[PDB]
């Protein structure tokens, strides 16, 4: 987060640091379905925003339908609509790689749908994603709004930290682990190898 | 008569006689209008 500058915007990057805060997982409305009792018909609509497509589009600000093309009143069908989850997290440079006595640097990561609940505050993490500039930096009237749209989130383990360490076991590894057992001095061999 | 019209008879009912010399073509005028917004897609109606 300290060596990430304005010359790396619009490129895929890997960032190291510590997770300092996570927000509440909220639903996001995509498609909404309705019912008209005067015609027995169901209607739908779609919604989109700027944080779902990597390229810039022309905005379409559609509205929430309460009324039919003739004027019939519509009932909202909450069970038939589609919702997708959302979360935001903040990353900061790890305390044992940061310069002593100096204030730290941080970066915002946006996660959606399946990557929404993978970490907790106070974790070592590695994130990969696109470093995006958003909106207009006051030219319609500080600078531009910058954030990472996450695609990969890796938990990492370090000494004196709440993330556990696990390894993938190969069948070859299993064979040695199981072979060692039969010999009746397992305790001594494992004990003498402890520091 | 047609020459006996003055400021008095304005917003009032009169009875008149004469001869017809012109008749235009029929024009179209609205009575019920349905509309939509080109940006947000809001719909409404108008009655005349
Ligand atoms: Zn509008």
């Amino acid at each position: 987060p300290r060596t990430l500058t304005a010359q790396h915007l619009n490129k895929l990057v890997s960032v190291e640091g510590i997770v300092t805060k996570t927000s509440l997982v909220r639903p996001k409305l995509i498609r909404s379905v309705h019912y008209a009792a005067k015609t027995g018909r169901f209607h739908y609509r779609d919604y989109t925003d700027a944080t779902t497509t990597l390229t810039t589009r022309i905005p379409t600000p559609a509205i929430y339908p309460t009324e039919d093309t003739e004027g019939n009143k519509l009932t909202t069908e909450y069970g038939y609509s589609t919702f997708i989850d959302h979360q935001r997290i903040t990353v900061q440079e790890m305390p044992e790689m940061a310069p002593a006595g100096q204030l730290p640097r941080s970066i915002d990561v946006i996660l959606d749908d399946d990557l929404v609940d993978k970490t907790k505050p106070g974790d070592r993490v590695n994130v990969v994603g696109v470093f995006k500039s958003l909106g207009a930096g006051g030219m319609n009237q500080i600078g531009f709004k910058t954030l990472i749209l996450g695609n990969t989130v890796y938990p990492l383990h370090a000494r004196s930290t709440g993330v556990a360490a696990r390894q993938m076991l190969t069948d070859f590894d299993i064979r040695n682990i199981n072979k060692l057992s039969k010999k009746k001095d397992i305790f001594d061999i494992l004990s003498q190898s402890l520091a | 008569p047609l020459r006996d019209l003055d400021s008095e008879h304005v917003s009032k009912i009169v009875r008149l006689s004469g001869i017809i010399i012109s008749t235009s073509v029929l024009s179209s005028r609205a009575t019920y209008l349905s509309i939509m917004c080109r940006n947000c897609r809001h719909t409404t109606s108008i009655t005349i």
